């Protein structure tokens, strides 16, 4: 009857997160820590480029296979890539105004990392950091949409 | 049966009895005098 | 000995002394009324037995005798239906011609012109065409005479008087103690062996000896007057051995375990009877024999007075995991200490069971000539679906009431209930997200189709033609159960239902049951069903988990289960209680089950029900559900506007009362909006300006007129809303399907 | 912050303080309507506006009166 | 301190008390190739500010949507650009009065 | 939970004997010929279904394939066997009885 | 009586962890700490959700809202007959004592606490809102 799995977060039963296998399994925490969002030491512009490449490559698919011009053979990929470009641009504007809105207060409380060593604050959560993050997001998103078009053009088994 | 007759004197039982009586009176009127639209008699 | 009879002699004196004193059951209302709210509280707290007192023994006795009263009332109702089928019915005429004559068992008196409601149903009869299906049930029982219904009615009245005598006895003369009710091992052993095991065994005996031969002769064209009476099929074994030669062997094949000899009246045929359109009564007889054996072995599981068996406390306490802490410990105490914890589970499973019943009674119509009475089939799905939803909402209610009153945190430390209350935020957050996801991806599909077909882009819709969302999993299961007798159920001659696929059974020209195809429309409506169910679950479960406390109000348990609000503070705290979550879950239950029964009616009228006169199945709506139900305008046009032609033109005909209850139900539903949209504080000031006029004329009452409570306003509003909406649907359904079906 | 005012009809029954879930009210002696206690509202920055206080006031209408004012985190019962 | 003897509140450690934790964030600087980092740091220099990125968004989006109206909706062969290609619902003003 | 202050990394107590013994306890009984299958087995017919569906490799199985039945029943029993095997191993190792 | 300083060395009750605990308000704006000295180990009810076991001796407990602390205060005072006292902690480390701000609980007199927000008139002796019009902000006649 030993070996309980569910634990409170960092041992604190009053914070309210209840560290759980979906939260803090070694593989899951490893994967989430390796994501460019949580690389708080790298420049936010490059993490934004990577995130934007991913998101601009994935969100072309729906516009391509389900857009209004999905059934005309060659116009479909062009239309969906232009639509994904527009959506990426909209998201970049969203990120810019979010950086205008959020980063004005500079909260003074520190950050630890569930093991005691007081890490620094992520430069991403600063006005200049989020500005360059949205810049990287725009660049990477448009590049990822363009490459999605390219992959529709060049991949062998693209049905 | 003073308490039983007190119970039958309650509001809902008296209302049931009185509206049963009223509805039966109107019903028997509408049986013996069918379709009374005006006061002709 | 532990498990035994334990009662108190003459606990409560039998007198009308407390009938003359209303409000006697509580300390607050026994003082008398000063305001009208007392009159409402007298009724709201009437059966709230766990607040009249604290001792569970007296609460339990009250509950037991109240159950006896409910049983007596149910027996009165059953005897009344049997009596109306005996005196005021065309049953004996319907037995001779069930495919032509409409089942009727309610005659209307000719007083103010309502003799027009005595419709020409058939069999030289004039009455209201019933949709409860009692005629099919009685034919399946093997009645064949109104005298048997008469004596069944008199037996039902006898049993009702017996139940009421039993309630009076077990409250006033000899009422059991708490340690008698708390023998849940004995209660389950008995309710499984004797109630559901021996009950199914006895019904199997009736099905062997009365239903099967009588119905076998009824299906062979024999007139119900020349059929042997059931006692003649009991005594004279020659008749049964002529009908089933295994009766020539006696009961020896049972005791010699040569059961295959009984394969004449205990079958596994499957499918439907081609002549009645219902399940084979030999199949049902074998069914009830089997589940009787199963329940009788299931009733020998728990330990009562002889060491063999299980202690439920030991099963529960030894079921715990690494994810779940202490596990089911303290739940035995919860359920042997709280009546509401039991009521919650019982209502939940009983309502889910009623919906199981609704779904399993149309696909596998058990009674002869049930499927071809489309009104009876529709009514029997709708009714049990609604009863199930209501019971489930009540299950959420009483779970909340447990969490408020009967919950003790000392008994529950790191058990499953504590561990649920500790992460209710995760629970409700994921439930909220899935409700939103499903709302979008289930209703925005309908909006997308509306927008596409309105813009003239039918190639962009979500249909069986443009963008197919086929329900491939349900289609595979259909094919898996259609091919079941070939591979996975070799002793079944056919599948359980014809809805899996195959040939149709048509009886009297009308389609009893035929395969049901599923496409994109069915995908969308099933996902709508899951969406609405999940939102109702969201509301009720959020009311349960946040019945004691929240991040808004941490002291909600002291506030109670039924309270309107803490105040306008914290931005506004109205409907924070666990009662108001039930009040909203009622609305969402209505919204869910309305769509469920709408799906049923349209799918049945389009793709199942119909006539075969020439070579071809001509359905009622012509199979429009496949292509028309992709849109909300579809359900408007081709269901709510098209199938409303029978209810609004019913005036001057036998179904005119259905149109009347259409309009009056539309009235009551909207009337509910006077109570739901508004608030008490307006009506109190209006009432006091009226009381001024009553004071001026010296007619102000001594019982001060108050506006209804806030909680009472919400309850009245939801009551009128549900009544009006359900009754509108009832009128629409019945007026439509009695005419076209 | 909401506005909680307490009037001289207060008979000093302490019910408004016992009902207050936020510790906004307190009972002050003799520096009010009369001797034998009186209520007061010194910590209205913590008042959420629930009006449990005036729900519990037994005087004609309410000696304690909550007037809903500008909201904040403390006046909206937010743990976030 | 904080992590021992169930002392879950320390004034000298307010981050562990309040819960200001980085559950997954790591501060490692060695992620991307420096040629690639140089490329993508230089490619975003002109827009790495708020107003400049909003200017690019405004310019590119106004241009894209204007040229969409001018040529793109035609290149997509939208029905609103082709026209009805028929008489239309002109003469059928009503079922009773077939107005124009 | 006065203990469990770090969410141990070995939250699942992995014994590599468990998956092997579950695959063995389900699959070896899954290769017993029954006359309902026509003298064949569930797992044998499953491997045959995968063989036929591997022939037309790109396109997926049909809806009336009878491959899905074998897959779903085999995996029902297999997951149940492996699950109960892990449960039993860590109930015998730990307490729970 | 003097204002007590918050002891951080005070242990906490035995709680297995919930989800109703502290949020970013604790890190950003404020949170609250309630203390009490218990005579035994009693399973009490957390206002956030779930049951915790108080320790024999002094306890300490974090909360994100003052209403939570006073809910537990009335629970420990009414069901356990204890005398708890809670604070308001700011993320920068500043502690502000809150409930028994004079030592005794507010329903009891203390002979020296000052009466605030007391209108010395009847509630019907308030002026009409036309007289307090254009006073700057929108102002109630109670002022
Ligand atoms: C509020 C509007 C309203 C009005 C004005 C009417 C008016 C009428 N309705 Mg309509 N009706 C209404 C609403 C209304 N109804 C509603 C809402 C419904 C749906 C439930 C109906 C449904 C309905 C039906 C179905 C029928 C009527 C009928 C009637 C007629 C009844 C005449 C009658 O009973 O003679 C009664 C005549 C009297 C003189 C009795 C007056 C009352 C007392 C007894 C007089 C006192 C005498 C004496 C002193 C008493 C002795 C004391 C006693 C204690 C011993 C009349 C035209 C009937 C009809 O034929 O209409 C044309 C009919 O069949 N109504
Ligand atoms: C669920 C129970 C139930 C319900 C809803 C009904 C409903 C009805 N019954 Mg039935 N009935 C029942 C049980 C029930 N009965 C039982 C248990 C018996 C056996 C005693 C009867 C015996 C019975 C007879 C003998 C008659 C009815 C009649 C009626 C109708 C009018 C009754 C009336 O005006 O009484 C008036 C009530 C008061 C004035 C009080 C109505 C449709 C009548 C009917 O339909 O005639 C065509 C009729 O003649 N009932
Ligand atoms: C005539 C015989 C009789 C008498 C004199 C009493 C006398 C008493 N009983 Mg007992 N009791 C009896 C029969 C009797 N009982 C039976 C047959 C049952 C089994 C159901 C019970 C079960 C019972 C319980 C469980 C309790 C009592 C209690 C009481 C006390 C007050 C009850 C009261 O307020 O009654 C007035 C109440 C009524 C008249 C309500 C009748 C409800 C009936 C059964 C159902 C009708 C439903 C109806 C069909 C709905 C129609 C809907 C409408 C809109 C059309 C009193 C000592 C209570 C007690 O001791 O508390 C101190 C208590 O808790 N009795
Ligand atoms: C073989 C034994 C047996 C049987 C048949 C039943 C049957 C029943 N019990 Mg259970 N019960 C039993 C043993 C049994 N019990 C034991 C041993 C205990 C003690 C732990 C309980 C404790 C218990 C409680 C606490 C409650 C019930 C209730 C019920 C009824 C539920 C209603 C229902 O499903 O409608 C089906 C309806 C019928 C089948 C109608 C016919 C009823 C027949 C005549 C009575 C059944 C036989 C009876 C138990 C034996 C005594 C007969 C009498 C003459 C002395 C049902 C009639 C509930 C109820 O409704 O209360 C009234 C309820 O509240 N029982
Ligand atoms: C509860 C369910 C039930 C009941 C009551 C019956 C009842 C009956 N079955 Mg059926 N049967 C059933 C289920 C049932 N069956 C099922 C599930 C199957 C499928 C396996 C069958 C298959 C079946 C076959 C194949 C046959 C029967 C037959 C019979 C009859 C003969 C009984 C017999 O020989 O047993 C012996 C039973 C007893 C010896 C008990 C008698 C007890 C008496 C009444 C005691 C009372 C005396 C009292 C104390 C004092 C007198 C009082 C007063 C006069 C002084 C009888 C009418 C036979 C028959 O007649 O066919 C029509 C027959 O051939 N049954
Ligand atoms: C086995 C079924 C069952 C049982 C035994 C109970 C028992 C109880 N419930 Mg639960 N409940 C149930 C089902 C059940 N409920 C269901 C299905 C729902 C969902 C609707 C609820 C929802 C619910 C809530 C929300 C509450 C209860 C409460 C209560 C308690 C007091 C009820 C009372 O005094 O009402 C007395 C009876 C009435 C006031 C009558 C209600 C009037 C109805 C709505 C009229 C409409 C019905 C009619 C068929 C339509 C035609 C109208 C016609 C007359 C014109 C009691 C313990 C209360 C409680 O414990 O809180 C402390 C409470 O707040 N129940
Ligand atoms: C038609 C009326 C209506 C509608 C649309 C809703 C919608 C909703 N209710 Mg409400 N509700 C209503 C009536 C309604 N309710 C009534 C009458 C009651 C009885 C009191 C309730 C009681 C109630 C409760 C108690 C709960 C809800 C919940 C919900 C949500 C669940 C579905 C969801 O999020 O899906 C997504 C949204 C929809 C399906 C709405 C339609 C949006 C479509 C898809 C188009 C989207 C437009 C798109 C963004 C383009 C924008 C254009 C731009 C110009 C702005 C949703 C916000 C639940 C909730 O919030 O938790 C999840 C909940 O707990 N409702
Ligand atoms: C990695 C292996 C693989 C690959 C490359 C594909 C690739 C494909 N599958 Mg297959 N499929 C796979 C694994 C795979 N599937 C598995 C594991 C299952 C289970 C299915 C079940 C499946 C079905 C049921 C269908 C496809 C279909 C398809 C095609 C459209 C998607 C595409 C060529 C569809 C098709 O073209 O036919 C289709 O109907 N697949
Ligand atoms: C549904 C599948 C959930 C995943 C699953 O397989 O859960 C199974 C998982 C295992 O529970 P245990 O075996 O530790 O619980 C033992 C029971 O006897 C209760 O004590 O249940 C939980 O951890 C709690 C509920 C999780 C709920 C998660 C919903 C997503
Ligand atoms: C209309 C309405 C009222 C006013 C309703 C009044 C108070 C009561 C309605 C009628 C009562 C029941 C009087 C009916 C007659 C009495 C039963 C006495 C019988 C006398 C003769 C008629 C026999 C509220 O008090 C209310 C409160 C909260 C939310 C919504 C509302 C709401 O919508
Ligand atoms: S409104 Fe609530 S919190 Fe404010 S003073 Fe009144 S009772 Fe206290
Ligand atoms: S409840 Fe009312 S009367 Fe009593 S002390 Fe408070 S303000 Fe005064």
């Amino acid at each position: 009857k030993k070996a309980q799995v569910i634990s409170p977060v960092n041992g604190d039963p009053f914070v309210g997160m209840l560290e759980t296998p979906v939260t803090s399994a070694p593989i899951v925490a490893t994967y989430l820590s390796n994501l460019p969002a949580y690389r708080t030491g790298v420049a936010p512009v490059l993490r934004g480029v990577e995130i934007g490449l991913a998101h601009g490559f994935l969100l072309a698919g729906p516009f391509i296979k389900l857009g209004p011009l999905r059934n005309v053979p060659e116009t479909a990929e062009i239309a969906g890539s232009l639509s994904a470009a527009g959506l990426v641009l909209i998201l970049a504007l969203c990120l810019s105004i979010y950086g205008s809105a959020q980063f004005q207060s500079t909260p003074s409380i520190g950050v630890k990392t569930l093991s005691g060593r007081s890490v620094a604050r992520d430069p991403l959560f600063s006005a200049d950091g989020w500005s360059e993050f949205a810049a990287g997001f725009l660049v990477g998103g448009e590049a990822g949409v363009a490459w999605a078009y390219v992959c529709t053009q060049i991949l062998p088994y693209y049905s | 049966m003073k308490d039983f007759t007190t119970y039958l004197s309650t509001a809902p039982v008296i209302a049931t009895i009185w509206f049963t009586f009223t509805a039966g009176l109107l019903i028997e009127i509408n049986r013996y005098f069918p379709d009374p639209l005006v006061f002709s008699f | 000995k532990k498990v035994k009879i334990a009662v108190d002699r003459n606990p409560v004196e039998t007198s009308f002394e407390k009938w003359a004193k209303p409000g006697h059951f509580s300390r607050t209302l026994s003082k008398g009324p000063n305001t009208t709210t007392w009159i409402w509280n007298l009724h709201a707290d009437a059966h709230d037995f766990d607040s009249h007192t604290s001792d569970l023994e007296e609460i339990s006795r009250k509950v037991f005798s109240a159950h006896f009263g409910q049983l007596g009332i149910i027996f009165i109702w059953l005897s009344g239906m049997y009596f109306h089928g005996a005196r005021f019915s065309n049953y004996e005429a319907w037995l001779s011609d069930p495919t032509h004559i409409k089942p009727s068992a309610q005659v209307v008196w000719p007083i103010v012109g309502q003799e027009i409601l005595n419709g020409d149903v058939g069999g030289g009869f004039q009455g209201i065409q019933i949709t409860s299906g009692f005629f099919q049930l009685w034919r399946a029982s093997g009645i064949t005479s109104e005298l048997q219904l008469y004596t069944t009615a008199i037996g039902g009245l006898v049993m009702a008087a017996a139940m009421f005598f039993a309630g009076w006895f077990h409250y006033h003369k000899a009422a059991p103690k708490l340690e008698w009710f708390q023998n849940v091992e004995s209660m389950l052993n008995h309710h499984l062996g004797g109630l559901l095991g021996l009950g199914s065994l006895a019904w199997a005996g009736h099905q062997i000896h009365v239903s099967l031969p009588v119905n076998k002769l009824l299906d062979a064209g024999v007139d119900p007057k020349e059929i042997p009476l059931p006692h003649d099929l009991l005594l004279n074994r020659a008749i049964m051995a002529d009908l089933y030669p295994s009766f020539a062997k006696g009961i020896a094949p049972f005791f010699t375990l040569n059961w295959s000899e009984y394969s004449d009246f205990l079958t596994f045929k499957g499918g439907l009877n081609p002549v009645t359109g219902g399940l084979w009564l030999s199949d049902t007889a074998h069914h009830h024999v089997a589940i009787a054996v199963l329940f009788l072995v299931a009733g020998h599981m728990y330990r009562t007075n002889w060491g063999i068996g299980h202690s439920m406390k030991e099963i529960l306490e030894a079921h715990r995991g690494p994810f779940t802490g202490e596990g089911h410990v303290g739940l035995y105490e919860i359920l042997t200490t709280s009546w509401h914890a039991q009521l919650a589970i019982n209502l939940a499973l009983f309502g889910s069971l009623s919906i199981i019943v609704a779904h399993h009674m149309y696909a596998m119509p058990p009674y002869p000539y049930l499927a071809t009475d489309y009104g009876t089939q529709l009514s029997l799905f709708t009714h049990h679906t609604w009863i199930g939803g209501f019971c489930i909402v009540g299950a959420g209610a009483h779970a909340a009431i447990f969490m408020v009153r009967d919950y003790d945190p000392t008994n529950n430390y790191n058990n499953l209930l504590d561990r649920v209350i500790r992460h209710r935020d995760a629970i409700i957050s994921h439930l909220n997200w899935v409700c939103i996801f499903l709302g979008f991806h289930s209703f925005g599909l309908y909006i997308h189709n509306d927008t596409m077909s309105a813009l003239g882009r039918p190639q962009d819709m979500f249909s069986d033609t443009a963008i197919q969302l086929q329900p491939v999993f349900a289609q595979w299961i259909q094919n898996t159960h259609f091919l079941a007798p070939q591979l996975t159920a070799p002793n079944a001659l056919a599948a359980t239902s014809l809805t899996w696929g195959g040939d149709l059974v048509a009886v009297g020209g009308k389609v009893a049951m035929m395969p049901i195809s599923l496409g994109t429309s069915d995908f969308m409506v099933h996902h709508i069903h899951a969406f609405t169910i999940h939102v109702t679950v969201l509301i009720l479960l959020k009311g349960v988990l946040f019945a004691r406390s929240s991040r808004l109000i941490p002291d909600k348990a002291n506030l109670g289960f039924r309270f309107p609000c803490d105040g306008p503070g914290r931005g506004g705290t109205c409907q924070v209680s666990a009662w108001d979550h039930v009040f909203l879950g009622l609305f969402w239950m209505y919204n869910s089950l309305s769509i469920v029964i709408f799906h049923f009616s349209w799918k049945m009228q389009s793709d199942v029900w119909g006539t075969v006169t020439a070579s071809g199945v001509s359905h009622i709506t012509g199979g429009n559900f496949a292509q028309s139900a992709n849109t909300i305008n579809g359900w408007l046009r081709d269901f709510l506007w098209a199938q409303s032609s029978q209810v609004i033109q019913s005036y001057g005909s036998a179904l005119s009362a259905y149109g009347l209850i259409f309009l009056g139900a539309h009235f009551v539903w909207a009337f509910s909006l006077m109570f739901l949209f508004s608030g008490r504080g307006y009506w109190q000031e209006l009432i006091e300006s009226i009381v001024w006029a009553h004071n001026k004329l010296k007619v102000a009452p001594a019982i001060q007129p108050r506006a209804l409570s806030i909680t009472q306003g919400r309850a009245v509003g939801v009551a009128h809303y549900l009544l009006g909406g359900i009754a509108t649907t009832w009128s629409f359904f019945l007026a439509r399907i009695i005419s076209v079906g | 912050a909401h506005i909680v005012k307490i009037y001289d009809t207060c008979i000093g029954c302490t019910q408004c303080v016992r009902a207050c879930p936020l510790d906004v009210l307190e009972m002050v002696p003799w520096d009010g309507c009369k001797a034998s206690q009186m209520a007061s509202a010194p910590r209205t920055e913590d008042c959420v506006g629930c009006k449990r206080c005036e729900t519990a006031c037994p005087t004609d209408f309410l000696s304690v009166r909550v007037y809903l004012g500008s909201e904040s985190t403390r006046s909206m019962g937010l743990s976030y | 301190k904080y992590g021992e003897n169930s002392r879950y509140f320390d004034l000298q450690d307010m981050e562990n008390t309040t819960g200001s934790w980085d559950m997954y964030g790591v501060d490692e600087k060695k992620r991307y190739p420096d040629n690639q980092a140089k490329f993508f740091t230089q490619a975003t220099d002109i827009i790495s500010r708020r107003e400049s990125l909003r200017a690019l968004v405004a310019l590119s989006g106004i241009a894209a949507i204007v040229t969409y109206g001018l040529k793109g909706a035609k290149d997509a062969d939208l029905p609103i650009t082709k026209g009805p290609q028929t008489t239309g619902e002109n003469g059928k003003g009503g079922s009773v009065r077939s107005r124009l | 939970e006065a203990s469990n202050k770090s969410f141990p990394r070995d939250w699942v107590k992995t014994d590599p004997l468990v998956p092997v013994l579950g695959f063995a306890g389900w699959t070896i009984p899954a290769n017993i010929g029954v006359s309902a299958f026509g003298g064949q087995s569930l797992f044998g017919l499953f491997t045959q279904s995968i063989g036929e569906n591997l022939a037309h490799f790109p396109t997926g199985p049909a809806l009336d394939d009878k491959f899905w039945l074998y897959l779903i029943t085999y995996h029902l029993g297999l997951f149940l066997t492996i699950t109960l095997g892990q449960i039993g191993v860590q109930g015998r190792k730990q307490g729970y009885w | 009586w003097t204002v007590p300083t918050l002891n951080p060395d005070t242990p906490s009750p035995i709680f297995g962890g919930s989800t109703g605990g502290l949020l970013r308000k604790a890190q950003t704006e404020e949170f609250y700490v309630i203390t009490w000295e218990a005579k035994k180990e009693q399973i009490f009810e957390m206002p956030t959700g779930g049951a915790a076991i108080m320790r024999q001796g002094p306890n300490l407990l974090k909360f994100g809202k003052k209403e939570q602390c006073l809910a537990l205060t009335t629970q420990l005072r009414n069901k356990f007959k204890l005398t708890p006292c809670f604070y308001r902690v700011f993320p920068d480390g500043k502690v502000q004592y809150l409930h028994p701000a004079d030592g005794v609980y507010p329903e009891k007199v203390n002979a020296g606490r000052v009466g605030a927000n007391q209108n010395m008139r009847r509630i019907g002796q308030n002026v009409n809102p036309i007289k307090v019009k254009f006073s700057g902000r929108m102002m109630s006649p109670a002022e």
